[PDB]
RNA sequence: UUUUUUUAAAUAAUUU
RNA sequence: UAAUAGAAUAAGAUAUAAAA
């Protein structure tokens, strides 16, 4: 490896991302890759543009830091030639630096985010939506340079230059900026049906799930979806037919003749059902409001030979739609709390809440799970609403848990929100059962809050 | 070799063009989605460049900015077209992005009472033909004499002017070369003096005369590739016949909305040919365009 | 769960999760069947177990993996564009956002590459373990120290068993690896020969630190916590220097006394602790052993992604 | 062995105790390079403290170049070096030599900063008048090389320079010449008049000055021909004593020019592949391409050069066996040995070839009859399928195109290559064929691909010639395509340029015209 | 079926 | 004391919100 210039080196790591991203995920790939990639310096050498931005790239893809010595000999070069960073490699350096968070990767970013604003005129097919792609993975909030590009797109779209692949990635683009134009994705919805058979339902799914999360609130356009999927069952994989159960339970419309055939198919495909699958399926149930229970009891039997396969969202959801539903498993119960105390480092901030919740409205309590939920509570309460503290202190009250090392931190945060906290009538019932608890002696400011 | 082209106005198309005649805007915005469809499916044509729309129709005229003489990109003078400046500013910042000249040269902007326009030049063979009508006068004839013609026994470029008369359409419109040896000229009256002209003023010439019928517009990208993809309008199914005949490939195309407006096939597109400079000696790649291994096989 | 097709090849957010070790420095971990090419002379063990101190013979890395850890170490100290995964840190000195003229670092195996790589080197652990008589060997915790040039301080004397004390049985060692030649006049290790076995054992009165003083008084505390048998044996085995190359070893007794000298040349000197743990060892207290980690009750085995077992004899 | 004075101050050096300026580093690293007696460079202890010592020292002393030295000398070792990057000058510290020292700097040491460039230039105009002449032809030099779009300034400083025609040389002429026409945005009248004057003082030239000029104009284009004119005419009496690389120049500004005028040419080559062995790699390959562009490579021509391109024939540059591949086709001579060398280099180098190169020594090598009993099918099949993510549409068609005709079969590859190109739709019919031919070659497909094929070719079948009708019918019926709307467009435009049908009629085309 | 734009803009208020 | 350049290439789910 040693008789390689930086070029080839560049050359070989992107084949090795491309590899590893798309075709398997073997952890020898990714090691190989590392250990080449911490041995290898831009220094004293002459490197094109491409070179650097896709080092740069596939350094960060693969962990590396922005401690690293390689991203920062990439950084500073981009810093210092910023016009030799032309719209071929502009979507590169941004996708590199879009997980990067220091000074010098805000300043790149903003950086080519002017760039990219005022050549928005001059961008053809492949240029638009690479970069549109690349400014959705990191947050920003450049609503000009939006609107110049949802333009360029739609008179590039007008003379039909776009395909399948094309539409998915500029539908998931514009539906991850959360940029609501009803326009834009008109126009992308009649260049799928110009395209018509060229669209497989690989490329079509994704085309829904953006268009549902989008929620552009136009209800002739889900029909035409509808339709148009329902010919397509038949051809599902049990993943697909998880990702439309939530799309369509995202458009919120009822479609009586489509949630039949789809039950019908997801029972058929039962045994290659992961926990992902089983946990989405039972999310979009219990956002859409139906209530099956023929393939409810299907789906918790199959969740109960996955539970080891279960993560902390999966858990977590899977938990919550069956307390709503009112469904009893007290094994599925009693196994989903053991695993979530086994894993009870990975909650995030609101999956703890939600789980701790859905946990304590049904009667289930167990010490395994109560414990260590309690004791992870302090590193999230930082990151919490007034309602969701509202639903972990009333959860936490239900466990008989009275450490003031666990109880400081969420009355501190109660208390720091106590407006919100107290003029959310839904849970008025909640305020009276706490502090029928801990009583009036624990934190009195917030009994005086509470009398008034 | 790139093609640049300029998308319709929708809201602002002319209901009722020159002469009363009716136009029908979503075909118009069809027809100009088949053209370019067209020029796309060309393969000569390296890339072909949208440019967002702009308000006025007269903005669909994209080829009366400049002029292509040889290796010189020659400015059209700015007399006639005082509100589309800034249009040609625009098409010059495309045409700086795809990689072509920085600047035009602005030979004739500086002389005074030049009166000419992107259209009565034909890029004949062994130099070019402008044509002596109204639009364009004496003093353009002779500032595109001295600055391009020169006499040598190799080192030869031709200008011919051609007489035509003050109703007859801008010479590019129904006189010009195709093929290699074959004059595409309207069955007209100013296609014929233009050819007899032509004849004339160059003798012992051979190369064969079609023509077409009136009306129909015409449009072939003249080069030493010998690329015989002409493009004619959908109705005449003659000319197109006759276009098969001589041995090149007509390539139908509806043109029925631009004609009414008074634009022609020539005067939609602008067609450069751009280079990559080559520091130190260098000889860049060039994309093959015949067979390999002849003798084996 | 679904791990976007950006996110598929990204590291966990703290590197104790990573099962195993990366190859960053040198590549993977040899074979159940090739760990014994590392093994140590039995003469080192024996000069180990009576001065309480030893140096291995050979260099443990090379140099181009020591110019990698030194890039390391000055990232870890940035203190204008601070390091990424800082709070996964048991201690800094940089919390006061100011730094110094020393920098001590705790647990930084778990925040940059290389450095938990350096944990599960082989020519260290099995040394470790074979001075922990054949046993499983935990990571206890690592430590780094920088030292400022023309102005660097020095730590006086001090037994590293008596920041253990909520660990209950001696079960101990550690090692000391030089990330720049070291010598008397740039934070040399200085140690008393035979001094592990003096009180029966037992831990000698903390020193007293008075900062912003000379080096000499500094180091000279020394006859102020020892008695007059200790005195004694000092006087016919006065406290001897180190020199470290750039990549030496050198394993100690946590019961021996140690101290290092200060910096007075013209660039900044750093250096690396490692601390080694047996398999029978028990907590005294209930709750956590260091800050935000996993917390144990009574006489509990010490186990956990926290203390992860770096070699096992079978 | 370090005896014990040696050893002493080899420690005293090795513990960063000694003060280092940076002369003194200057001195031991030269001393190192030239002598190695002492084992500096074999002590990594003893380099790392001088490089520790370099760091901590005010480089602005010494020249540039010795900084860029002393950085070299520890890279080689294997010490990631870099000098410092000097600061511009502010308040009284203006003066027009240290606004040339920055850009010196940053030219010498490569680290190129653009806003650095532009700061030194804002400050340099109101001085220019100052200026010495050697020092305006340095300013346009340096621009020149740091690539600097600011064709502005260059342009005042090149009139500037204009202004002293007589105190200039002809060395400073053409520097000023090349470097003039190496800025992309310069106007084109300044360039006329650079031009004009170098048009003069012409049988001064060097052949320094010669090669300057050759690059120069090889840059411009046509558009200066007339100049290149009074050049050829120039060297028409030295011609018979010429350096190879003038020659190869020569015939390169040949090319470029579009010349004309063939006994020039003729007696050029004719004078050029008598040295013609003289030449490197990249001027034999430049003489080679150069040649074959003109037209003048008969018999003795071609097995010359090959003969002198044989001997790197053993050890070519993977971006230089494509072009002589290249030029190996389209000319009636035999050229076996060398294609055979050139196959067993390309096999060796099968492992860095970029997807663009892979693609274009597949497409050469299609229609090579020997070409297809060798390891090179198989190994560069297998490379093309590993490779088929980083192909653009030009590559995927290029490497399609060259493995269906190289009778390579693997429905794998193909299907791949079907899904790749089905990503970005197929602008032209030439990019689309190759999957055609591929898929053809098993002779079955999935039911959506042949329908998204047919979805694909249905529009194109407007502009198409007859015989590309009949082989897009062959290739769909040897897919079996069922779609109506296909048939339906490949049958009208038939009838168009055939109208109506005939028993004569080929019995294929009649069946086309059932629209089966 | 189609509906979108091209300024250097500088005047809020406070003890946070 | 130190100055020579070549390549053009596209992957795709973060637990929200009222009217031709």
């Amino acid at each position: 490896v040693s008789h390689l210039s930086a070029r080839n080196i560049a050359t070989e790591a992107l084949q090795m991302k491309k590899l590893h991203q798309e075709r398997g995920g073997n952890p020898m790939l990714a090691q190989q890759a590392r250990r080449v990639l911490f041995a290898t310096s831009i220094a004293g050498q002459n490197l094109d543009a491409r070179s650097v931005a896709l080092l740069l790239n596939t350094a960060v893809y693969f962990g590396m830091e922005s401690d690293a010595k390689l991203v920062r000999e990439c950084i500073d070069y981009c810093l210092k030639n910023d016009k030799l960073i032309t719209v071929d490699v502009l979507p590169i350096v941004v996708t590199a630096c879009a997980t990067l968070k220091s000074r010098d990767a805000r300043e790149v970013i903003e950086m080519q985010a002017q760039k990219a604003a005022r050549n928005a005129k001059f961008l053809d097919a492949k240029d638009v939506t690479n970069i549109i792609s690349a400014f959705s993975k990191t947050g920003i909030n450049h609503e000009k340079l939006f609107a110049f590009l949802s333009r360029r797109v739609q008179t590039l779209a007008r003379v039909g230059e776009f395909e399948a692949a094309h539409l998915v990635i500029l539908a998931n683009a514009f539906s991850r900026l959360r940029y609501r134009d009803k326009f834009l994705f008109g126009a992308i919805a009649r260049r799928a049906m110009s395209l018509r058979e060229r669209v497989t339902v690989n490329e079509l799914v994704p085309l829904i799930v953006a268009f549902s999360k989008i929620g552009l609130k136009d209800p002739k356009l889900s029909k035409r979806f509808a339709t148009k999927a329902m010919e397509y069952v038949d051809q599902m994989n049990a993943e697909q037919v998880a990702s439309m159960f939530m799309a369509f339970a995202y458009f919120g419309i009822r479609y009586d003749q489509l949630f039949g055939v789809l039950t019908n198919r997801a029972v058929e495909l039962i045994d290659e059902f992961n926990a992902q699958y089983i946990s989405t399926t039972l999310n979009a149930f219990q956002r859409i409001g139906i209530n099956n229970p023929e393939l409810f009891d299907n789906l918790a039997e199959r969740a109960l030979a996955v539970v080891q396969d279960h993560d902390a969202r999966d858990i977590s959801k899977t938990v919550t739609a069956l307390a709503h539903f009112g469904l009893k498993d007290e094994e599925l119960f009693k196994r989903l709390a053991s695993h979530a105390a086994s894993i009870a480092d990975q909650f995030d901030a609101m999956g703890l809440v939600n789980t701790a919740h859905a946990f304590a409205r049904t009667n289930f309590l167990q010490q395994d799970m109560a414990v260590a939920l309690s004791e992870r509570s302090v590193y999230v309460c930082r990151l919490l609403d007034a309602g969701e503290t509202r639903r972990l202190l009333w959860a936490l009250a239900k466990f008989q848990v009275r450490d003031p090392k666990i109880l400081t931190p969420v009355f501190n945060r109660c208390l720091a929100l106590h407006y919100d906290f107290f003029a959310d009538p839904t849970g008025s019932e909640e305020i009276e059962e706490i502090f029928d608890f801990y009583g009036p002696n624990f934190c009195p400011p917030l009994y005086q809050l509470y009398i008034s | 070799l790139h093609a640049f082209v300029r998308s319709p106005h929708y809201r602002t198309i002319p209901s009722a063009g020159p002469n009363g005649i009716v136009v029908n805007r979503d075909m118009l915005v069809h027809q100009f989605r088949d053209f370019y469809k067209t020029l796309q499916h060309c393969s000569l044509v390296d890339k072909v460049h949208l440019m967002s729309e702009r308000p006025s129709v007269e903005a669909l005229r994209v080829a009366d900015q400049m002029v292509s003489i040889g290796a010189t990109f020659l400015e059209m003078p700015l007399t006639g077209m005082e509100h589309r400046a800034t249009e040609f500013m625009e098409s010059m910042r495309y045409v700086r992005g795809a990689g072509g000249p920085s600047t035009l040269a602005s030979y004739l902007q500086d002389t005074e009472n030049c009166r000419c326009n992107s259209g009565d030049v034909v890029c004949l063979p062994n130099g070019i033909a402008v044509g002596h009508g109204p639009r364009t006068n004496a003093v353009a004839h002779t500032t595109l004499k001295q600055l391009f013609e020169v006499k040598d026994d190799q080192f030869s470029f031709d200008v011919f002017t051609l007489e035509q008369e003050g109703d007859a359409p801008p010479l590019g419109d129904y006189f010009g070369f195709a093929g290699s040896n074959v004059l595409l000229t309207w069955k007209d009256e100013h296609g014929l003096l233009a050819v007899d002209q032509y004849q004339q003023k160059q003798p012992h010439t051979e190369m064969n005369v079609v023509y077409l019928e009136p009306g129909c517009h015409f449009l072939s990208f003249y080069g030493v590739d010998h690329t015989i993809d002409v493009l004619v309008q959908k109705g005449y199914e003659r000319s197109m016949d006759s276009i098969a005949a001589a041995g090149l490939n007509p390539i139908p195309v509806q043109w029925s909305e631009m004609d009414k407006l008074g634009i022609s096939m020539r005067a939609a597109v602008l067609p450069l040919k751009f280079f990559k400079a080559n520091v130190g000696g260098m000889l860049s790649r060039n994309k093959s365009r015949g067979a390999r291994w002849q003798t084996h096989q | 769960s679904y791990v976007l097709k950006f996110l598929r090849g990204q590291l966990p957010e703290d590197l104790k999760d990573v099962n195993g070790a990366l190859g960053c420095l040198y590549g993977t971990l040899p074979d159940v069947d090739e760990f014994g090419q590392f093994v140590i002379s039995p003469d080192v063990v024996n000069s180990f177990h009576q001065f309480g101190y030893v140096k291995m013979p050979i260099p443990v890395l090379d140099h181009q993996q020591i110019d990698k850890l030194a890039d390391e170490v000055n990232e870890l100290a940035n203190n204008v564009e601070h390091h990424p995964k800082t709070e996964r840190l048991y201690a800094t000195s940089l919390a006061d956002l100011t730094g110094g003229p020393l920098f001590f670092c705790q647990g930084q195996w778990r925040a940059a590459w290389g450095m938990h790589d350096l944990i599960y080197l082989p020519t260290i652990t099995v040394a470790a373990s074979q001075i922990l008589n054949n046993s499983l060997v935990r990571l206890w915790y690592d430590e780094v120290f920088m030292k400022a040039a023309r102005t660097g301080p020095c730590v006086p004397w001090q037994q590293n068993y008596a920041r253990w004390q909520h660990t209950k049985p001696v079960n101990h060692v550690t090692v000391m690896i030089a990330l720049d030649t070291m010598n008397k006049d740039r934070g040399a290790p200085c140690l008393v020969p035979g001094s592990h076995r003096w009180r029966e054992g037992g831990l000698l009165p903390p020193v007293s630190y008075d900062p912003t003083k000379d080096e000499a008084h500094q180091l000279n505390t020394i006859w102020e916590i020892i008695n007059e048998e200790e005195g004694e044996m000092l006087m016919d085995t006065p406290p001897v220097t180190v020199d470290l190359r750039r990549g030496e070893a050198l394993l100690i007794h946590p019961l021996t006394l140690f101290a290092t000298h200060g910096n007075r040349s013209l660039d900044a000197v750093r250096c690396c602790f490692i601390h080694y743990m047996g398999e029978k060892t028990y907590a005294v207290q209930n709750g956590p052993l260091l800050p935000h980690t996993t917390k144990f009750q009574a006489d509990a085995m010490i186990q956990g992604p926290f203390y992860p077992v770096v070699f096992d004899p079978a | 062995a370090r005896p014990s004075a040696l050893h002493l101050i080899f420690e005293r050096c090795k513990l960063n105790l000694v003060e280092f300026t940076a002369q003194d580093v200057y001195q031991i690293c030269t001393t190192a390079y030239n002598m190695d007696t002492l084992g500096m460079l074999q002590d990594p202890d003893f380099m790392r403290g001088l490089h520790d010592a370099f760091r901590r020292s005010d480089q602005t002393v010494i020249s540039p170049f010795q900084a860029n030295l002393i950085a070299d000398t520890f890279r080689k070792v294997g010490i990631n070096s870099m000098p410092k990057e000097v600061s511009v000058p502010e308040e009284d510290a203006i003066s027009p030599e240290s606004l040339i020292l920055v850009l010196r700097n940053m030219n010498i040491t490569k680290q190129r900063d653009e806003r650095k460039i532009n700061e030194v230039l804002k400050l340099m105009f109101p001085i220019l008048d100052e200026f010495s002449p050697t020092q305006l032809s340095l300013t346009v030099t340096e621009l020149a090389r740091l690539k600097s779009t600011n064709a502005d300034f260059v342009g005042k400083l090149a009139k500037r320079i204009m202004e002293y025609n007589d105190d200039l040389s002809a060395l400073d002429i053409s520097s000023a010449a090349v470097s003039l026409a190496y800025c992309p945005g310069i106007s084109h009248n300044i360039l006329y008049r650079m031009m004009q004057i170098v048009e003069e003082r012409m049988g001064e030239f060097q052949p320094e000055d010669y090669i300057n000029v050759l690059h120069a104009l090889n840059t411009l284009g046509p558009k200066f021909v007339n100049t290149f004119r009074k050049i050829v005419e120039c060297g028409l009496q030295h011609v018979e004593n010429m350096d190879a690389v003038t020659l190869t120049n020569y015939m390169v500004c040949f090319s470029t020019m579009d010349y004309k005028q063939r006994e020039h040419i003729d007696i050029y080559a004719d004078a050029l592949v008598e040295v013609a062995t003289d030449l490197s790699e990249k001027d034999l390959v430049m003489a080679f391409i150069a040649l074959q562009r003109l037209r003048l490579l008969s018999d003795t021509m071609f097995g010359t050069m090959a003969s002198c391109v044989i001997r790197y024939a053993a050890k070519m540059d993977p971006r230089n066996i494509a072009p002589i591949m290249d030029i190996c086709s389209t000319v009636p001579h035999a050229s076996d040995h060398l294609m055979k060398v050139l196959m067993d280099r390309a096999v060796e180098c099968t492992r860095i070839l970029t997807a663009n190169q892979l693609g274009d020594i597949l497409d050469i090598l299609g229609l090579y009859p020997p070409a297809r009993e060798h390891p090179l099918v198989q190994l560069f099949g297998k490379q093309a399928r590993l490779r088929l993510d980083l192909m653009g549409p030009d590559a995927l068609a290029n490497a399609t195109r060259g493995l269906a005709n190289l009778g390579y079969a693997d429905p794998e590859y193909y299907a791949q290559a079907a899904e790749t190109g089905f990503r970005y739709g197929f602008k032209d019919w030439t990019l689309l064929e190759p999957m055609l031919m591929g898929l053809s070659i098993t002779g079955q497909c999935p039911p959506t691909m042949v329908r998204v094929l047919g979805s694909h070719i249905a529009p194109m079948a407007r502009s198409m010639s007859l015989m590309e009708i009949e082989r897009a019918n062959r290739y769909l019926r040897r897919l079996g395509c069922e779609d109506d709307f296909v048939y339906k467009a490949m049958a009208s435009r038939v009838l168009q340029f055939v109208k109506e049908v005939t028993p004569e009629m080929p019995e294929d085309l009649q069946v086309l015209l059932q629209r089966g």
